[PDB]
């Protein structure tokens, strides 16, 4: 019962022209964020792109910071002088697939750097640190497929470390052993979309642990009893159209929390409504409202999180439950 | 005011960075840069490049130190990892730093370490870094499965910061042993008895759900129909209740119970109204596995 209330004077409208102005003109917190400066970049571009303004940021730019950023093993930094992880290796490869730019990486070496950092159960590191945990699962395959190239990789195993990951409650953990978190969820919901092992969710309790995210605010959260904040409506959402089950919240209310997490001043979304906005929090809340159908955003993959219409034109759509 | 000193700390921050990364291109992999990183970690424990670069000093100061000053490096790092813990008690780095650093070391207080877990369970405890660094440390030093789950069983009743908890002895238990009757049976009772202290306590309801998944026999049905009956005196507007009922319903006779099963639905839609689109989707999924069971009359 530990929920937000929603005032009165909450926003209760899409405002897309001033999201992208904060999109546009952010970093003029930037500082102390460089170390996940490859991932903001990807966060500002796809959620510029899924609302139709991808021109007002710098292509050419990004291409040569990206390039910069592939190190000679083939993981791509963060940020320049940065160490490669997986992370922003994802973010690089998403980036370049927005930009149709592939071929400005080495993909061969973005390709042995991720097949390098898989386990012998299956799993994968973040980075030579040896970091485990079911985000890098989804990172490693994500990239993968994207540059077409899955069969680098020992699927089976890595089906079966993230089948480990699977909880009482049907959902699933960091690593075997952890508690479910929507955030988790999504990771191994992506990568069993990826690797075509869907049947193996049980996707009504799933579906029913996910939808019991929604609290009466119409606000998500990523695990029982705990607040809820507006990145969950992807978290949660991408899982549940992931595994057919997307019409199991309640869509309205949910809405309602979304917008209710604008700022109406400045632009973006928050974590919660009246909150300080971020464009980590400002990309879910627009690809969670396009996970809902909101028409003046483009359609988002719940696997890729990133604009159905890129992906149709790299040819990689996984199929879903239904 | 406020803004003056902290412009202060970001041109520091700022500098030092840029004294980390000129040191690191030239290979100076010395206490310089333990103290530089120092400076700029314990603002901001998310730099993941700065527990890198002090790994490999550590490392590189390893070798070409005494084995007395490397020892006075750990203890000067576990020290510095607490205190950037107390800042950021949810970095990945942080945390993944001192999987590292207590992995590597020859002979490592897990007592220490568990006590720790301890702390940041008190401050926090649902961070599920830290019940994965628990977890970690528990295998690390080889504590069984009953000891963690005295320890969960001591953080759900004492206090209710319970779905972490019921989570971790939800996998300790099976590691003592589809899960065996008995056991079954008496878990049925700590959760039977969990939803009447706080039933609207969601933990014992979702852990229940597991339980009914995972023979009827006199004994199970006869506890099944008891559970029905203690749900039925409860239901005196808990949707975890009546959601649980119809479940016991479908686990006993669902042919027999097709009736209240419907009943149920429908209160059952009014009290949680958010999940309307699911418990329809369940009640015609067991419509229809009741029409396939139908068919078994000849
Ligand atoms: C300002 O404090 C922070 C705290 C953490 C981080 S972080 O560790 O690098 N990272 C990315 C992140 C980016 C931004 C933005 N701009 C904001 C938050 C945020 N969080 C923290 C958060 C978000 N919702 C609730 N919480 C507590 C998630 C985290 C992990 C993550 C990374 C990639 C993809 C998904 C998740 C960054 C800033
Ligand atoms: C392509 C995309 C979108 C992602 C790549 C895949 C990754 C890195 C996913 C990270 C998934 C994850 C773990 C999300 C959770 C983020 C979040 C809200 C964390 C905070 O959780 P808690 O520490 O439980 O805090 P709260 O309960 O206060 O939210
Ligand atoms: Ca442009
Ligand atoms: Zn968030």
């Amino acid at each position: 019962q530990k929920d937000v209330t929603i005032k009165s004077d909450a926003p209760d409208t899409l405002l897309l022209e001033k999201h992208a102005d904060y999109i546009a003109s952010y970093g003029s917190e930037y500082c102390m964020s460089e170390y996940l400066r490859m991932s903001g970049v990807y966060w500002g571009l796809t959620v510029m792109d899924l609302m139709g303004q991808l021109h007002r940021m710098n292509k050419e730019e990004i291409l040569v910071f990206i390039k910069s950023c592939q190190h000679e093993c083939g993981g791509v930094s963060a940020s320049i002088g940065h160490d490669p992880h997986l992370l922003y290796t994802l973010s690089a490869v998403q980036i370049l697939t927005l930009y149709d730019s592939i071929h400005v990486i080495n993909v061969d070496k973005v390709v042995a750097y991720v097949q390098s950092l898989q386990k012998e159960d299956g799993s994968f590191a973040g980075d030579i640190w040896g970091e485990i945990d079911t985000r890098f699962s989804f990172c490693a395959v994500a990239t993968l497929a994207l540059l077409g190239k899955l069969d680098a990789i020992n699927v089976e195993k890595a089906i079966e470390f993230v089948l480990s990951c699977m909880n009482f409650d049907g959902g699933f953990g960091c690593r075997p052993g952890s508690e479910s978190h929507a955030g988790q969820i999504y990771c191994c919901t992506g990568f069993l979309a990826i690797t075509s092992q869907l049947h193996q969710v049980n996707s009504d309790l799933l579906g029913w642990w996910l939808c019991e995210r929604q609290l009466p605010s119409g606000g998500l959260n990523g695990r029982p009893e705990k607040l809820p904040d507006v990145c969950y409506s992807w978290w949660v959402l991408a899982s549940l159209k992931i595994i057919g089950r997307l019409h199991w919240i309640d869509r309205e209310k949910l809405r309602s929390f979304i917008l209710a997490c604008q700022d109406e001043e400045t632009g973006g979304f928050a974590d919660r409504p009246g909150d300080m906005v971020d464009p980590f929090h400002t990309l879910f809340g627009i690809a969670g409202l396009s996970l809902l159908g909101e028409e003046q955003i483009k359609p988002v993959s719940p696997v890729f999180c990133m604009p159905e219409e890129v992906l149709q034109r790299v040819n990689v759509q996984p199929e879903l439950v239904s | 005011a406020k803004r003056l000193e902290r412009e202060q700390k970001l041109k520091l921050y700022q500098s030092a960075t840029q004294a980390v990364f000129q040191k690191r291109q030239a290979g100076e992999l010395d206490e310089s840069v333990l103290e530089l990183t120092s400076q700029i970690l314990g603002a901001n424990p998310d730099f993941a490049t700065l527990w890198n670069c002090r790994r490999e000093v550590l490392q590189h100061l390893e070798t070409e130190k005494s084995p007395e000053e490397s020892a006075a490096l750990v203890k000067a790092e576990l020290g510095f990892l607490e205190s950037c813990l107390r800042v950021n008690p949810k970095s990945y780095g942080t945390w993944h730093h001192r999987c590292w650093l207590l992995s590597r070391l020859p002979e490592p207080n897990w007592a220490r370490e568990l006590e720790l877990c301890a702390r940041f369970l008190e401050a926090d405890e649902r961070n599920f870094h830290c019940w994965d660094y628990r977890r970690f440390v528990a295998a690390q030093a080889a504590v069984a499965p009953a000891e963690e789950l005295a320890f969960t069983d001591s953080l759900i009743t004492r206090n209710f910061s319970n779905y972490s908890s019921w989570h971790y002895r939800s996998c300790l238990l099976p590691q003592l042993h589809r899960l065996p009757e008995n056991v079954l049976l008496k878990e049925l009772e700590l959760v039977q008895n969990a939803f009447f202290t706080d039933p609207n306590d969601q933990s014992a309801w979702f852990y229940h759900r597991w339980l009914l998944g995972a023979e009827l026999s006199v004994e199970k049905s006869t506890v099944l129909q008891s559970e029905l009956e203690s749900c039925k005196e409860l239901q005196e507007e808990n949707k975890w209740c009546l959601l649980t009922i119809i479940l016991l319903m479908r686990a006993l006779d669902p042919l027999l119970y097709e009736k209240e099963t419907l009943q149920y639905f429908s209160t059952l839609k009014a009290v949680d109204p958010m999940r309307a689109a699911y418990l329809d989707d369940l009640r015609s999924k067991f419509l229809l596995e009741n029409s396939v069971l139908k068919m078994e009359y000849a």
